[PDB]
């Protein structure tokens, strides 16, 4: 079927803050991509093969709030710009791509999927250039192949004059090596 | 620091559905 | 006559 | 929850309408030049491209607009009035083959529905089923470019 996505806000500003400090989240989890926040910035996190991966430039070395209190990161790789925690209970995991396709689809924090043409192991180009403002908050989001499998996690926008024309991502391979580290 | 907090979700597993009515 | 809407489909399968 | 696809009806038949770029498009052979119902009275068609079997009214309430495709994929998906998804391989400008033919009844009442690409973006509007002995094996469709041209 075609890739479709929807977004749902499960928590607000004040509840987010209290939860950040407390580190205890009793809310139920659903979905394969979680919208995530710290008191400083908001980004995305993607569950692949049972691990909730996200961008290090967003999560830093922080723990993730869970119903059992904060959870310590399973993987941290400042270089790869990755962090991973055990996937929250209730989440659904994506599976790594096994077809090396060059036609990728980026899911933004607004639940939109945009086509991206793979131009390297970690780069791809937007078929329809969007302003980086639209991409703000999407670091850590998934880059899916036509089969709905994870190819990479969005990391940075390649833009000029404020218009994103390409994107840099973390290919799934970096995940396997980072876990091995 | 404080913990990273889940403030929302994005679901990819949804398939077309006839929105229920009353 | 008019074309009337009798139902709706949400492609993402979004609840509520 | 807002829908991109509206299931519509006239006294004669029932079909589908698809919201793309703020317009609620459907097939002329279903709507004709009929006006669409709203809580404030009938609203007239913004476009009536009889030649392309295309009509459009301003997007109604409870709907959200679909985005046109830009990946040029040939791997299309047809959404029926029952919310069924059907893989269709694009054969040309406005033709495609069902990866698995079904009785025309399975595609019955879905005209006006959308043809989507791997990213869920609008590729075209389902115009007519191409039958062979009551089995739909292909479909005719109005490319999004035509909708974009009509407006
Ligand atoms: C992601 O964290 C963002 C989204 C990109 C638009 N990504 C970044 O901030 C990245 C971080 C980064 C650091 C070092 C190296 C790399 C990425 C990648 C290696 C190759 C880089 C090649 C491009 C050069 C570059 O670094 N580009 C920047 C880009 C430049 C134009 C302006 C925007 C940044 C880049 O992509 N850097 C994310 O989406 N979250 C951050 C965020 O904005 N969060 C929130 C918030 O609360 O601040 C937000 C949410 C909604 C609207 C506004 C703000
Ligand atoms: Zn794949
Ligand atoms: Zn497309």
């Amino acid at each position: 079927a075609p890739i479709t996505a929807y977004a749902q806000q499960t928590r607000g500003l004040l509840g987010c803050i209290i939860t950040s400090l407390t580190g205890r989240d009793k809310n139920q989890v659903e979905g394969e991509v979680q919208i995530v926040s710290t008191a400083t910035q908001t980004f995305l996190a993607t569950c692949i093969n049972g691990v909730c991966w996200t961008v290090y430039h967003g999560a830093g070395t922080r723990t993730i709030a869970s119903p059992k209190g904060p959870v310590i990161q399973m993987y941290t790789n400042v270089d790869q710009d990755l962090v991973g925690w055990p996937a929250p209970q209730g989440s659904r995991s994506l599976t790594p791509c096994t077809c090396g396709s060059s036609d990728l689809y980026l899911v933004t924090r607004h639940a939109d999927v945009i086509p991206v043409r793979r131009r390297g192991d970690s780069r791809g180009s937007l078929l329809s250039p969007r302003p980086i403002s639209y991409l703000k908050g999407s670091s850590g989001g998934p880059l899916l192949c036509p089969a709905g499998h994870a190819v990479g996690l969005f990391r940075a926008a390649v833009c000029t004059r404020g218009v994103a024309k390409a994107v840099d991502f973390i290919p799934v391979e970096n995940l396997e090596t980072t876990m091995r580290s | 620091k404080g913990s990273v907090v889940i403030v929302g979700r994005i679901v990819l597993s949804g398939k077309p559905a006839i929105i229920p009515k009353k």
